[PDB]
């Protein structure tokens, strides 16, 4: 994939390696086979290898795992992705029970992903069926490259795992991610971290290394720098509307392991939904992603004058001579064209939304809390949102971003926005609000202290008349609000984190530093841990595209997400 | 008979909010109970289904079935403010 290697550092070679180890494992068991998968694996999987690599190793059928009998395919093998989870065990058990004994059979396998567990074996052969597999082996698939500079694990629950029940799995899975992309890439010489989690990874890290006695690295290193951020020490930014092309899309409408589903009238032919690959691999989403949404329209208004040009020259081409190369040229004006039709109707269903009154209405409200103003009293249009009954999580979001800019809210306030939250969607979400207080989300102030004026201002969190055509901050993404995340970032790099000692000691967790020896444009990795938005990830790639002598950003994290799926992995199945 | 067991099981939870001095939850935990008594008497009286709808929504049911005056006194039982139970209606009633 062309796209994986666009920047700094090689992804192919991270895609290829786990290609190949998936290719190595089919390959021992064969003959033809059916995959039985985990459901929640086939999204993600999605990214390293599609049924069409699959099928030249002979996969002839791919099913859900589910109970009772396996369904009838004349097939060697049968073969199960799963998780290591011990419900899973007790459905393959009597899946493999289950078989009709007369006539051929048919081999088991097991691939655990990600990881193979003692426990979920000894459950196995509890259960009699642990000699029934002929191979059992994992594939640590932890860090997913999603585009040339973007890394995933795709773990919605790390947030809640972590912060709430104390649940650090994650955090063993983003550690030995770094020892993969470290075996590939060479050691990464220099750690920096903020927050509880990152405390972990990097301890983890280090232990692993130390515990490594293979080969010594003599890989020369692609990453002079790592950077681990907890989520919980920007709150703030997730909550927000973002304001970017494909932060927008994200917002209203979803991506989902790099595809978005469109409602299809705008689109050829016009039943279901219109669904669309969103990447860097195309040449004009990779033009406008990352721009303020605002900016969108021109660039759209210059394609189409281009392309509509070269079109109306085929009336020109009356010889054989100049036939010949507008004809070959024809392949390329017909994608382009393509191309730009899809953003302009993308961006037309981007406008109904934004030009209508209540986005001007929320944002006002966004805008209000982030700069300061009346954090702290009830706030007229949530309560018209509630009272209106309009989406749960949008209240959500707002009630959040408020306690958030307002270091909590004072206990009047805050019970009363959750007794009209209980009263109008239902008792059942006190625990929901339980959460999202546990989180640092929606919480009472303590004190009178209010901290978010010293950090905004402190760090340049907000900012009026922001360019948002020609941008020169990283505040153009949310049309004023620098994320903290991305500032903190920008600030590691120039002048260094002496400069804001006072303001770090006021967010959560330690700031630490750490080397890692070596044998005998800087590139930094950036680790979300918990999260991160499109959003944050265009103002990475707006620092790293200023030929300032800075830095250049790859970025992993947890979870690609928005403040809507943050906050719906926190409710609980209702 | 039908609620009993999940009316205990309220209990034992605001018992434990309760123990915990968390008071908002305990007083919230209380209305549930009280509301879902409410709402078996609406079943018992007047057929259909009321339990486990938010309150909102049990206003909001009554209403659009005519019973205009058991709405506008359970709405001033939970305190329901002027400007929310005005909006609810509203919503009840629009194209």
């Amino acid at each position: 994939a062309a796209h994986l290697s666009y920047g700094r550092v090689n992804l192919n070679v991270l895609r290829e390696a786990v290609r190949r180890e998936l290719r190595e494992f089919l390959d021992k068991c064969a003959g033809s086979k059916a995959i039985v998968w985990d459901e929640y694996l086939t999204g993600p999987f999605g990214l390293i290898a599609q049924y069409s690599l699959l099928k030249e190793h002979e996969v002839e059928k791919m099913f859900t795992l589910k109970g009772n009998r396996l369904p009838a395919a004349d097939v060697k093998n049968i073969i199960f992705f799963v998780r290591p989870r011990l419900e899973l065990m007790d459905i393959i058990a009597e899946n493999v029970l289950s078989e009709d004994r007369r006539g051929p059979t048919r081999d088991f396998h097991i691939l655990f992903v990600p990881r193979r567990s003692l426990l979920c074996e000894q459950r196995l052969k509890d259960l009699g069926v642990l000699g029934s597999f002929i191979h059992r082996e994992e594939y640590s698939l932890d860090l997913i490259p999603f585009d040339g500079d973007l890394l995933s694990m795709e773990s919605e629950g790390a947030f809640k795992e972590c912060y709430l029940e104390g649940d650090q799995t994650s955090l063993y899975h983003a550690a030995k991610g770094l020892m993969t992309l470290q075996a590939l890439y060479g050691t990464i010489p220099q750690i920096f971290g903020k927050g509880e989690c990152a405390r972990q990874v990097a301890n983890m890290m280090i232990r692993m290394k130390r515990e490594f006695t293979g080969s010594q690295n003599s890989i020369f290193p692609v990453f002079d720098n790592l950077l681990l951020l907890d989520r919980n020490v920007d709150l703030l930014t997730p909550l927000a509307t973002q304001l970017t092309y494909e932060g927008l899309i994200d917002e209203i409408y979803g991506i989902q392991n790099s595809y978005v589903k469109l409602p299809p009238e705008k689109f050829a032919p016009k039943t279901e939904a219109k669904k669309l690959q969103l990447n860097s691999a195309e040449e004009l989403y990779a033009e406008i992603r990352d721009k303020n949404f605002n900016a969108v329209g021109s660039v759209l208004s210059k394609k189409a004058k281009i392309i509509s040009a070269a079109f109306e020259e085929r009336h020109n081409a009356k010889t054989v001579g100049e036939i010949k190369q507008f004809v070959s040229q024809l392949p390329h004006m017909q994608a382009a064209r393509g191309s730009l039709a899809n953003h302009t109707s993308i961006a037309e269903l981007i406008k109904d939304v934004t030009t209508s009154e209540d986005f001007f209405d929320k944002l006002t409200v966004e805008q209000e809390f982030m700069s300061g103003i009346d954090t702290d009293k009830v706030n007229n249009y949530i309560e018209d949102c509630i009272a209106q009954k309009h989406s749960l999580i949008k209240v959500l979001r707002l009630v959040c971003l408020q306690s958030v800019c307002n270091s909590g809210l004072k206990q009047k306030v805050l019970d009363y926005y959750k007794r009209e939250i209980l009263q109008t969607y239902g008792y059942e979400h006190i625990l929901t609000l339980h959460n999202l207080e546990k989180a640092g989300l929606l919480k009472p102030q303590t004190g009178g202290r209010n901290n978010y004026p010293t950090i905004r201002k402190t760090l340049r969190l907000w900012m009026d008349d922001v360019n948002e055509q020609n941008p020169t901050d990283i505040s153009y993404v949310y049309s004023g609000y620098a994320p903290l995340s991305v500032r903190l970032a920008q600030l590691l790099s120039r002048p260094g984190w002496r400069s804001i000692e006072e303001v770090l000691r006021i967010l959560p967790g330690p700031h630490f530093e750490e080397r890692q020896p070596l044998p005998t444009n800087r590139v930094t990795l950036i680790f979300f841990l918990g999260g991160v938005t499109f959003a944050e990830i265009a103002a990475l790639r707006f620092l790293s595209q200023l030929e300032d002598g800075g830095t250049e950003y790859v970025i992993a994290t947890t979870k690609l997400m928005n403040g809507t799926s943050w906050i719906e992995a926190l409710m609980e199945k209702p | 008979e039908r609620i009993e067991g999940r009316v205990a099981a309220l209990q034992t939870a605001a018992d434990a909010f309760y123990k915990a001095k968390n008071e908002f939850a305990a007083k919230a935990t209380e209305d549930q109970m009280r509301l879902l008594r409410l709402q078996r008497r609406l079943e018992d009286e007047l057929g259909g289904q009321f339990l486990d709808l938010s309150l909102h929504d049990t206003v909001t049911t009554l209403i659009l079935g005519g019973h205009n005056k058991r709405a506008e006194q359970l709405a001033r039982d939970f305190r329901i403010p002027d400007k929310r139970l005005w909006w609810l209606k509203l919503t009840a009633l629009a194209d």
